[PDB]
C-alpha cells in the first residue's frame, strides 16, 4: 500500500494568485517502464470528482492550462494559476504506479484570502420550553470571522467545563468569504439549576484577548 | 458526454445489506473497468475493488472481501455494488469511477460518477425537539441582534429549517448537524437590525419528514425571570 499524503488540509489563496499543493508518496511512483503515474483530481461539494492532470503533468480533457504538475520521485506539486471562484473545492492526489491497491491523498481544500474579521459571539439560555421537558442546553454562535482557526471554551460559575459540549463549523461563505461556528452546551436541568454563571469564551487570532459572552441564571 | 449516474441515498440498518448502482452513458461500456472507493466524512478515499466490464472479472480488496460484490448488466450499461453486514463503520460516500482497458494498466480512474451516500444506523425514526432562542434577558444595545433555533433530538437526516417560512433568507448561518448517541442536533442563526426585532415576529419553521412533523417557533423576548 503507497500511503499519499497532501499538504496544507485546507489552502488560503486570494483570487488572481497562483495556488500551489503538494503530494507525497511513501514510495517513489517512478514505474521501471520510466513513466509516474501521479494524477491529480477536484472535487466539488456533491459532485462527481473530475481528473486534472495524470502522469505528473499531462492535462486532461478540457482542462485549462492554468492548472500544471510537476515533480518526480515522490514528491509532486499541483500549480494553479490565477484561481477562481470556479477552482475552489478540494483537490486531492493519487497513484497508480503499484497497484492495486490504487490509493489517494487526503485532499487540500481551497480557502478565499479576505479581510481579518473578529467572530460575532451570541450566547444563549436554554429555553423555557427545554427547561420544562427535563433538559438544558447553553448555545454560543460565534459568526462571521476570517481566518478559519478559533477555539471556544466553557466555563460554569467560572470553571472550565469540556464535558458536554458539541461544536459544528459551516463551510466558508459564499457571500462574505467568513466562517461561522456553533457551541452547545448540554446538560441535565438538574444540573445546570445548581449553578448561576455561563460563560462562552472564543479565541481567535484577531485578539490576544478572547470574546467573552456571559449570562447569570439569577439577573438580567 | 461520458456520464456515471449512481443511485440515490440509502438509510439502512445494522446488519442489513444495500445495492447501489452506476448507470453508464456516453461510451463503450465493455472496455472499462469500474472501480469502487469510499469516502468516509473527512478521511483518505479508499479503494474498494474493481469489476471488469469486458468479462465480469472482479477484484477485491481484502479489507472488504466477504463485504463487497460487484456486479454488472452488461445491456443496461449498469454496475452495482453489493454491501452485506452493514455496520455504523461502513457509513460513507461510495462512488463508482471508470478506468480505460486500453490506455495501459497504469491510465487513471478518469471519469467518476456523483457518489451515493449509505447511513447505516440502528435508531429508530424520532422527532426533533425544537428550541427557540431568544437573546439573553437585558436590552439589545447594538445596531443588530442574534436570534436562534435549536433542532435537538432527530433521527434520520435530514430536516429542513426556514426563518419566516423563507421570507428571511439574509443574515442566517445553519449548521451542519451533529450525531450523538444515534441522534442529530442542529442548529441555526439569523442575524437582523434591531429595530427589526422583536417588533416584527421571528419564526423558525423546522420539518423533519422521517416523522412527518413540521413546528413552529415564533422567538419571544425573554422576561426578567
Amino acid at each position: 500500500q503507497v500511503v499519499m499524503t497532501q499538504s496544507p488540509l485546507s489552502l488560503p489563496v486570494s483570487l488572481g494568485d497562483q495556488a500551489s499543493i503538494s503530494c507525497r508518496s511513501s514510495q517513489s511512483l517512478l514505474h521501471s517502464n520510466g513513466n509516474t503515474y501521479l494524477h491529480w483530481y477536484l472535487q466539488k461539494p456533491g459532485q462527481s470528482p473530475k481528473l486534472l492532470i495524470y502522469k505528473v503533468s499531462n492535462r486532461f480533457s478540457g482542462v485549462p492550462d492554468r492548472f500544471s504538475g510537476s515533480g518526480s520521485g515522490t514528491d509532486f506539486t499541483l500549480k494553479i494559476s490565477r484561481v477562481e471562484a470556479e477552482d475552489l473545492g478540494v483537490y486531492f492526489c493519487s497513484q497508480s504506479t503499484h497497484i492495486p491497491p490504487w490509493t489517494f491523498g487526503g485532499g487540500t481544500k481551497l480557502d478565499i484570502k479576505r479581510a481579518d474579521a473578529a467572530p460575532t459571539v451570541s450566547i444563549f439560555p436554554p429555553s423555557s420550553e427545554q427547561l420544562t421537558s427535563g433538559g438544558a442546553s447553553v448555545v454560543c454562535f460565534l459568526n462571521n470571522f476570517y481566518p478559519k482557526d478559533i477555539n471556544v471554551k466553557w466555563k460554569i460559575d467560572g470553571s472550565e467545563r469540556q464535558n458536554g459540549v458539541l461544536n459544528s463549523w459551516t463551510d466558508q461563505d459564499s457571500k462574505d468569504s467568513t466562517y461561522s461556528m456553533s457551541s452547545t452546551l448540554t446538560l441535565t436541568k438538574d444540573e445546570y439549576e445548581r449553578h448561576n454563571s455561563y460563560t462562552c469564551e472564543a479565541t481567535h487570532k484577531t485578539s490576544t484577548s478572547p470574546i467573552v459572552k456571559s449570562f447569570n441564571r439569577n439577573e438580567c | 458526454e461520458v456520464q456515471l449516474q449512481e443511485s440515490g441515498p440509502e438509510l439502512v440498518k445494522t446488519g442489513a445489506s444495500v445495492k447501489i448502482s452506476c448507470k453508464a452513458s456516453g461510451y463503450s461500456f465493455s472496455n472499462y473497468y469500474i472501480h469502487w472507493v469510499k469516502q468516509s466524512h473527512g478521511k483518505s478515499l479508499e479503494w474498494i475493488g474493481f469489476i471488469s466490464c469486458y468479462n465480469g472479472a472482479t477484484f477485491y480488496n481484502q479489507k472488504f472481501k466477504g463485504k463487497a460484490t460487484f456486479t454488472v448488466d452488461n445491456s443496461s450499461s449498469t454496475a452495482y455494488m453489493k454491501f452485506n453486514s452493514l455496520t455504523f463503520e461502513d457509513s460513507a460516500v461510495y462512488y463508482c469511477a471508470r478506468l480505460p482497458i486500453q490506455f495501459g494498466n497504469f491510465y487513471p480512474m478518469d471519469y467518476w460518477g456523483q457518489g451515493t451516500t449509505v447511513t447505516v444506523s440502528s435508531a429508530k425514526t424520532t422527532a426533533p425537539s425544537v428550541y427557540p432562542l431568544a437573546p439573553v434577558c437585558g436590552d439589545t444595545t447594538g445596531s443588530s441582534v442574534t436570534l436562534g433555533c435549536l433542532v435537538k433530538g432527530y433521527f434520520p437526516e435530514p430536516v429542513t429549517l426556514t426563518w419566516n417560512s423563507g421570507s428571511l433568507s439574509s443574515g442566517v448561518h445553519t449548521f451542519p448537524a451533529v450525531l450523538q448517541s444515534d441522534l442529530y442536533t442542529l442548529s441555526s442563526s439569523v442575524t437582523v437590525t434591531s429595530s427589526t426585532w422583536p417588533s416584527q415576529s421571528i419564526t423558525c419553521n423546522v420539518a423533519h419528514p422521517a416523522s412527518s412533523t413540521k413546528v413552529d417557533k415564533k422567538i419571544e423576548p425573554r422576561g426578567p425571570t
